[PDB]
């Protein structure tokens, strides 16, 4: 298939690992996540616009909307956990261990 | 394509002006001077979260100049009135339970 | 060269998400984002979306991203090996996929990916006095009607939401 | 539990985003129209078990029509051996796939 | 599969209309008017046989009729149009309504020369018929033989023989 | 009703002004004459090419030529 | 499974073609012991809440008796209609498929020889 | 909470559990993952310590790399196939992928590591709403993707989610872990007989729910976190330590209890396919499960742990809590192994 | 990891002893990598040497234990020329026990890996002499 679709699916998979494999913040996960959802947007206008489908026009807005929204709740959960342990580090997060 | 030329333009007359007001007063070699977490606020999140979401609600109402030259108009002036009335109700739940507060 | 633009734009977009998917800090990992989202916006604008471009600048990086970095600075304070180790990492392994696709016209990572620019996958014919994608987004309000009620619900659900759980108590 | 409420009730809540082959606005076609049309009415009725073996041939051509990978396939062997030929001196480009000929209207 | 079957290049060649945009879009309703038919004819062979190469003979009366429209303005009535396209021809956007006393000459002069009047709002707009001469496509989409579906259920509902048949549950 | 009105034209206008222009945007379309002709102008915009039917005998609504008489009209847009 | 057969016409608790199936008697020992089970739920409800098991609350007792018995004789009609289908396309699917149930020849023991193994 | 803000609440999480199950698109199902996860965020954070807000955080990170693996999922469905039907997959990667994310919303194993964690970190209504109803709409999607499912990769799945949710709750004392290590080993159960017969993970999915449910009631009407805690319930109201052990018995797959019917329908209609191996490790496997269901019943209701002397003035007052449907769901939960043909509803 | 099985199984039993030696070595091998990685994964180790010692102790613990079960199990197809038999299966599972009981450094985990891992080799032979499925292909 088309060449470019191979780059925004390997931008996903970066973004994927590197969503999988935390360093130290919460914020570089919620980042990770919303480049996720940026190559999503990407790689679904791509097939819109390649295939003149223009129902699904409205498509990549509906999913920036919905996976903002989420962002804006992920957020706030990073909110409260900087205001529980001062930081928004991950090892912060273990009580749930016992 | 003239548009990535303007922005080229755009871009590089701004890096040489920033070149120019960070080595230009660096001629003049002067003397050496020598001589010798942040507190949180819930409000500023508040309003940068409810930006975000009244953003989201705008992205959703921006295709209403296309939108009405449709021949559905009777659904379209329904969901174009019931967007702006939900916007209006995010609104008026952020008044009530003290959310517009001390940032107003 | 200038046939290959949307496939250059897309290995610098692989080079961002390779760059602040290194995590070297959550400031330079929105920096990074933010420059990958711009790209990204000129590979979307280059198959002609541009209200999906704008919508990229307007309200990805225009609110979410701002908000990204409003919250960096707000719960982070003011700002090495694994990161920088792990950026030549993907930055090799993305050379060497553009190598072989340049040198073979054809490769395998997952599934098989043509090694021509993507200027040969257009339509050859026109739109008339309106944008395809225009109004298939003007479409949301006369043939979208559920789509609408449902984000519309999300969107003030969601200002609950947030209203609740950052309150507190 | 796909609880088919769409068309227990008779409403149209998502069935207009689902196909290419549905009404657009404006009466926009898409680039594989008559491909998808051709293995909806194909494939309609008979079972997904039944679809994968008698609307095979529709499917291929929907699905070539779509990714275009043997199209993409065949012209990278006519431009791998143009170029070839020009390597090896055998070919030179006629005048109308060289910009000096006046296009047509 | 099988080889493509294009039209050779002596099928291909008409005399062109080798006029601009502006020129085409200065006499647009009177072309609308005047050469219908043909146009009309061959639109209903392009949406029919849904084929360029089943179009040719169709396409090649279109220019020939555009062709003929153009020299019947040329004879009578060249200057007010060529007055009137250059003024279409200044605007980027070449609008109609920036252009209405050169309209005005033109439209006057075509109608005391060559008797042709304007349409009004709404009638190049409407859907016309045509009657052809040539047969309906019988399967222009080149579609194969359908599958046939499976059987239909028939016949009253029995009750169930021996209950569930769930290993000793005889209801 | 009246006295509350006033107190609250009284107290806070801006938001007043906001519900009775809101008021106006929701009732005043389904009340209005004109509604009926902004959907007559956008069913009547041709952005497509009017794809003419093949004449089998009896059609006599369909017109021939555009300049003829039977068909839709837009006299009602020329005059309003 | 039988997924196609309700797709035509989804969500119908009970078809019209139910009605031609022999309905559950009200002495359906099946829904006795539904009646049973909401007759133990009214023992249970006033076991948990410290009431008289026995005793209290015979109009709760009852509603829990007779609601049990209400949902019991519906979700026994079903289960009879969703047996008599699949009975019902078995056999239609044997009958229209003869090459695939092939009539297999009864040969009595006089024939069939079968090994013999002592039991010593 | 604001009692109306929590019915608008438990109305959108049901309402996005609804919007997967009745859709015919693929954007409207991620689109009711999206609601249902939106919705049940403040349910998890109902009571604001620092355990409900790792835990919201632990599950929003899940949710969230789940929902946009199914979106890619979808992506490459729309490349592969160009529509939406909620059907099949035309791509075996995007049916993996699918299969994952799906996987990873169940929180069956070895994506299971948050279930335990989010379940302990939040309330028992919460996470009686967590271990229920969200099982409802991935199983959804699941009945829906059937034909494109790989077969190795959900018994595998499968497998790996009855030995994990096993071995976890036999380490246990704290309850909401013991019941979502039972939530794993019982979505294994589920799966594993998907791909052979939809319907018995349908039965499955119900008599677990009726079960899960019960138990949670118990939990929530004794107001017992711990083992320890649930130790003292015979000298509280003693009838609640019959019903958690007829509870119990009945979800080790015990007969004549019905928590039996789901998984011998399991091994009933895995045979019939020709495979014995796997019903027969499962069966053997789900004795861990049954091992510490009958350490919870020994410290519960067939021994006596000491109590202490304060329960004097408990003994005089009743449970004024709503102890919604709870004998209802006691009897479905135990005596409905002789209605076993009922699963035909289910067809 | 599938194509290691096939070139594994696909080879007569006590025909080609190395080829099949060093086919369940690489099984083993691969399988000691999947326990190291999610060894690695879920528990963090000290420092890098001591990952990579861990990697490097289970990956030739699990290439140990396949190389002797491989051998064992060719060397007693050929000593007692039965080819499709799951003694020699037994003899080379007991081997591979007695190998995990040398490198867990204690005698009792390798009886109890003799016994069990004894059994499994013998169930594996035969499931594939009866052809045993475990991941069945749906039919009914
Ligand atoms: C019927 C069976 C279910 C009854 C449930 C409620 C029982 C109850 O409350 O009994 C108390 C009550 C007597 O108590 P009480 O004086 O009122 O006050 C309570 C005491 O103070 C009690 O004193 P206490 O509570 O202060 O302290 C003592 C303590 C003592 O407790 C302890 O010390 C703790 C536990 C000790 C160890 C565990 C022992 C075993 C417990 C579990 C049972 C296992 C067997 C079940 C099957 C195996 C699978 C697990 O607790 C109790 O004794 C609690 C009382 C209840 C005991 C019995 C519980 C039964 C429910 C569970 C079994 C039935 C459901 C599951 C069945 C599964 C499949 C068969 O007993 C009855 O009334 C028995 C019923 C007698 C009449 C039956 C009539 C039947 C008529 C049928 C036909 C009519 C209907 C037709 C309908 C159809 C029309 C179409
Ligand atoms: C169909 C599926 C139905 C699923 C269950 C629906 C109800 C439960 C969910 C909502 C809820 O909790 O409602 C309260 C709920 C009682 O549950 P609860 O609070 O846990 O019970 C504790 C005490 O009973 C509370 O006692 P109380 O002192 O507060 O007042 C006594 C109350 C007084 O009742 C009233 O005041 C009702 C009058 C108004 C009715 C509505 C008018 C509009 O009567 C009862 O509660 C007697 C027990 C009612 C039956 C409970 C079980 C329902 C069926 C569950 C599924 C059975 C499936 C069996 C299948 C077997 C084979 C697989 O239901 C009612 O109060 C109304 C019952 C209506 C039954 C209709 C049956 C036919 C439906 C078709
Ligand atoms: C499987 C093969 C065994 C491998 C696991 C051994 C136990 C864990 C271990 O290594 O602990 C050492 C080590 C630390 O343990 P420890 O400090 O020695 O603790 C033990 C105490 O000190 C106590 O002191 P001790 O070490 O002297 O006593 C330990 C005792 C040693 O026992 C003795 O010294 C006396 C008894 C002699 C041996 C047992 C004979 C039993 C015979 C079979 C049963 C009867 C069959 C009758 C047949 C009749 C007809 C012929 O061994 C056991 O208890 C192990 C039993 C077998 C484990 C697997 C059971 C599977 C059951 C599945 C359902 C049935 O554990 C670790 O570091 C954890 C990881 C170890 C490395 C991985 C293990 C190899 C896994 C290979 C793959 C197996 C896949 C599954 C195949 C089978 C199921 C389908
Ligand atoms: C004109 C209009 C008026 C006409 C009036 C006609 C009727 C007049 C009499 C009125 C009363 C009618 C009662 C129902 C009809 C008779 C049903 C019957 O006996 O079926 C035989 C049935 C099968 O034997 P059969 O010789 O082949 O059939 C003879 C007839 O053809 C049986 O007929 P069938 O072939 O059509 O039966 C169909 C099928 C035949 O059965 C089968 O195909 C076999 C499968 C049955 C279920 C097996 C499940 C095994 C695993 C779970 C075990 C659970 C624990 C066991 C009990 C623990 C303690 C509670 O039934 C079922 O599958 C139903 C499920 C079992 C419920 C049986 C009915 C109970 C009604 C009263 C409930 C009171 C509580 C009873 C205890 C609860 C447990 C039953 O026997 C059993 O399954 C044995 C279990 C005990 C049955 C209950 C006996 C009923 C009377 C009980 C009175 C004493 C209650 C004491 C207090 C409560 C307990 C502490
Ligand atoms: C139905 C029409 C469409 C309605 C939906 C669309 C609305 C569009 C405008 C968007 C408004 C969004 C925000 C609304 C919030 C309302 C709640 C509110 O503000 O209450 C507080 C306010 C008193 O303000 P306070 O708390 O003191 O704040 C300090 C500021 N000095 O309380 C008040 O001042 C009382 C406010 C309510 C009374 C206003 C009445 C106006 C009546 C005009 C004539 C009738 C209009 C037709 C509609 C019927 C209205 C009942
Ligand atoms: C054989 C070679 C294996 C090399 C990879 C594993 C190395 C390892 O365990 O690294 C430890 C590391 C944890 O980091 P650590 O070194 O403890 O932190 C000190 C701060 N510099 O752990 C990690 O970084 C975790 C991920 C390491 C890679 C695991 C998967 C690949 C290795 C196994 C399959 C081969
Ligand atoms: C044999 C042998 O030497 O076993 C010793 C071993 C413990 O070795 P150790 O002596 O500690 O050095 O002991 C072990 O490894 C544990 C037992 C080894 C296997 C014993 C098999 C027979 C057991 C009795 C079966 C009765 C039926
Ligand atoms: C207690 C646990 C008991 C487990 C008993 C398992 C019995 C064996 C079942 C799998 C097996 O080996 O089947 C035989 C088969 C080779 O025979 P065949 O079916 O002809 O292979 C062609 C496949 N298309 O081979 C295969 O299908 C693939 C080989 C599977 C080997 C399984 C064990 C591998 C090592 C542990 C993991």
């Amino acid at each position: 298939m088309s060449l470019v679709y191979m780059n925004i699916m390997m931008a996903f998979t970066v973004s994927l690992t590197g969503l999988l494999m935390y360093r130290s913040h919460l914020m570089s996960s919620l980042l990770c996540l919303e480049g996720m959802m940026l190559s999503l947007f990407i790689l679904a206008t791509l097939m819109i616009l390649n295939s003149h489908f223009t129902l699904a026009s409205m498509m990549p807005i509906i999913l920036l909307v919905f996976a903002a929204c989420e962002a804006a709740l992920g957020l706030s959960l990073l909110v409260m956990v900087s205001n529980t342990y001062g930081t928004d580090y991950v090892q912060n997060l273990n009580l749930l261990q016992c | 394509m003239n548009l990535m030329i303007t922005l080229l333009t755009n871009f590089t007359l701004a890096t040489l002006l920033v070149t120019i007001a960070f080595w230009l007063p660096q001629l003049n070699v002067y003397s050496e001077k020598t001589s010798p977490r942040l507190p949180f606020s819930m409000k500023f999140f508040l309003v940068a979260i409810t930006f975000l979401l009244f953003d989201l609600e705008i992205a959703l109402l921006l295709p209403l100049p296309w939108a009405s030259q449709t021949t559905n108009l009777n659904t379209m002036l329904t969901m174009a009135l019931l967007l702006i009335f939900l916007l209006a109700v995010s609104l008026a739940y952020e008044w009530t339970q003290k959310g517009l507060e001390w940032t107003e | 060269m200038m046939t290959y633009i949307v496939f250059i734009l897309s290995i610098i977009f692989v080079m961002g998400f390779v760059g602040f998917s290194s995590k070297p800090s959550p400031i330079y990992g929105g920096l990074g984002l933010i420059v990958s989202g711009g790209v990204g916006c000129g590979i979307v604008l280059n198959f002609g979306g541009s209200f999906l471009g704008l919508m990229v600048f307007l309200i990805y990086l225009g609110g979410m991203m701002v908000v990204f970095g409003y919250t960096t600075a707000m719960a982070t304070e003011q700002y090495n090996k694994v990161v920088l180790g792990t950026f030549i990492t993907g930055l090799l392994m993305e050379f060497l996929m553009v190598y072989y696709v340049l040198k073979d016209k054809e490769v395998e990572i997952v599934f098989k990916f043509n090694g021509m620019g993507d200027w040969v996958i257009y339509d050859t014919g026109d739109s008339g006095f309106f944008s395809e994608e225009a109004m298939g987004i003007a479409a949301l309000y006369s043939y979208g009607t559920w789509l609408v009620i449902v984000t519309g619900w999300s969107l003030l659900i969601g200002v609950v939401v947030i209203m609740e759980i950052t309150r507190g108590n | 539990p796909f609880f088919d409420v769409q068309k227990k009730l008779g409403v149209d809540l998502d069935h207009w985003m689902t196909i290419q082959s549905a009404e657009q606005p404006h009466r926009i076609p898409a680039r594989c129209h008559a491909f998808e049309k051709e293995w909806i009415e194909c494939a309609h009725g008979i079972g997904s078990i039944r679809a994968e073996k008698e609307c095979k041939i529709e499917f291929e051509d929907f699905r070539e029509c779509l990714l275009r990978q043997k199209t993409m396939k065949r012209l990278n062997a006519i431009k791998r051996q143009r170029d070839k030929l020009i390597k090896e001196g055998k070919y030179t480009p006629p005048p109308h796939h060289s910009g000096q000929e006046d296009l047509r209207p | 599969p099988g080889i493509v079957e294009l039209p050779s290049l002596e099928d291909l060649k008409v005399q062109e209309v080798k006029v601009s945009s502006s020129v085409l879009k200065a006499a647009a309703h009177h072309y609308g008017a005047q050469c219908d038919k043909p146009n009309k004819e061959f639109m209903l062979c392009r949406w029919e046989e849904k084929d360029p190469r089943r179009c040719l003979e169709e396409g090649k009366l279109v220019n020939q009729c555009a062709l003929e429209f153009f020299r019947q303005i040329k004879r009578h009535c060249a200057e007010p149009f060529t007055e009137y396209w250059t003024c279409i021809d200044y605007s980027g956007l070449q609008l109609f309504r920036r252009c209405r006393k050169e309209q005005a000459q033109f439209d006057k002069c075509v109608l005391d020369k060559l008797g042709w009047v304007r349409p009004d709002l709404g009638e190049l707009s409407k859907v016309t018929k045509v009657k052809t001469d040539r047969p309906l496509p019988e399967n222009p989409y080149h579609s194969r033989a359908r599958p046939e579906p499976n059987p239909e259920v028939e016949g009253d509902l029995k009750p169930a023989r021996h209950g569930s048949r769930l290993f000793f549950w005889t209801m | 009703v009246a006295a509350f009105l006033k107190n609250v034209w009284a107290k806070e206008p801006v938001l007043v002004a906001s519900f009775a222009i809101a008021g106006l945007a929701v009732i005043l379309p389904t009340l209005s004459p004109y509604t009926k002709y902004s959907l007559m102008i956008n069913r009547a915009t041709p952005y497509n090419y009017p794809v003419p039917l093949r004449d089998d005998g009896n059609m006599p609504d369909v017109p021939s030529h555009p300049q003829d008489p039977q068909g839709p009209s837009l006299e009602w847009l020329k005059r309003l | 499974m039988m997924t196609g057969r309700q797709a035509r016409a989804p969500l119908q608790f009970l078809p019209d073609e139910a009605r031609s199936l022999p309905p559950p008697k009200l002495t359906d020992p099946r829904l006795a012991y539904i009646g049973f089970l909401g007759y133990c739920s009214g023992l249970i409800d006033n076991a948990i809440r410290r009431r008289p098991v026995l005793s209290a609350g015979l109009h709760r007792q009852f509603l829990y008796i007779t609601s049990f018995v209400f949902v019991g004789y519906y979700l026994l009609k079903r289960q009879d209609y969703m047996y008599a289908v699949r009975d019902h396309d078995m056999f239609s699917y044997i009958k229209s498929h003869p090459e695939d149930f092939p009539e297999k020849d009864k040969k009595t023991y006089r024939e069939v020889f079968e090994e013999f193994h002592p039991v010593r | 909470m604001n009692p109306i803000i929590l019915i608008i609440i438990l109305m959108t999480v049901m309402l996005g559990t609804i919007i997967v199950m009745i859709s015919t698109h693929w954007l409207l199902i991620w689109i009711g993952f999206e609601m249902n996860m939106l919705a049940i965020i403040p349910i998890m954070m109902k009571k604001h310590n620092p355990r409900a807000t790792e835990a919201s955080t632990k599950y929003f990170l899940t949710q969230s790399t789940a929902s946009m693996l199914l979106m890619m999922a979808i992506i490459i469905n729309l490349m592969f196939s160009g529509q939406w039907t909620v059907m099949k997959l035309f791509n075996p990667m995007a049916s993996m992928l699918m299969t994952m994310a799906l996987a990873m919303k169940l929180g069956m194993a070895p994506f299971h590591f948050w279930v335990p964690e989010v379940t302990q970190g939040i309330p028992l209504s919460s996470g009686l709403i967590l271990l229920t109803w969200q099982k409802l709409a991935p199983m959804s999607v699941l009945y829906q993707i059937l034909p494109s499912i790989n077969l190795d990769l959900i018994l595998t799945l499968s497998i790996l989610s009855i030995t994990i949710g096993g071995w976890g709750g036999l380490n246990q004392t704290q309850l909401r872990k013991i019941m979502a290590y039972s939530s794993i080993a019982h979505m294994g159960w589920m799966t594993a007989v998907l791909l052979y017969n939809p319907t018995m993970t349908l039965l499955n999915l119900i008599i677990y729910i009726i079960m899960t449910s019960t138990m949670f009631t118990l939990f929530m009407a004794n107001s017992t976190t711990t083992t320890l805690s649930l130790s003292h319930t015979w000298n509280k109201a003693p009838i609640m330590t019959i019903l958690v052990l007829i509870t119990l018995l009945s979800m080790g797959g015990l007969p004549p209890l019905s928590g039996f019917m789901p998984k011998w329908m399991i091994i009933q209609e895995m045979t019939k396919n020709d495979s014995i191996i796997l019903p027969t490790l499962m069966a053997i496997t789900a004795l861990l499960n049954l091992y510490f269901y009958m350490r919870l019943t020994y410290s519960t209701a067939l021994t006596m742990f000491p109590s202490t002397n304060n329960m004097k003035m408990k003994w005089q007052f009743p449970t004024t809590k709503r102890m919604t449907l709870l004998p209802t769901m006691t009897v479905l939960s135990t005596m409905l192994l002789p209605l076993t043909p009922i699963l035909s509803i289910l067809e | 990891a599938k194509t290691l099985l096939h070139q594994y199984w696909d080879i007569p039993e006590g025909t080609e002893c190395h080829r099949k030696t060093y086919a369940a070595t690489s099984i083993g091998g691969a399988s000691g990598l999947v326990v190291s990685a999610y060894s690695v994964a879920l528990k963090t180790p000290t420092s890098f040497l001591e990952g990579v010692a861990r990697t490097g102790r289970y990956t030739f613990t699990a290439a140990a234990i396949g190389a002797i079960f491989g051998l064992t199990s060719c060397i007693s197809a050929q000593v007692r020329e039965k080819p499709d038999d799951p003694l020699n299966y037994l003899i080379g599972g007991c081997a591979g026990g007695l190998t995990l009981g040398a490198r867990t450094r204690s005698y009792g985990i390798g009886a109890a890996a003799c016994a069990y891992m004894g059994l499994t080799a013998a169930l594996v032979k035969m499931g594939q002499l009866e052809g045993w499925k475990v991941f069945a292909e749906p039919k009914v």
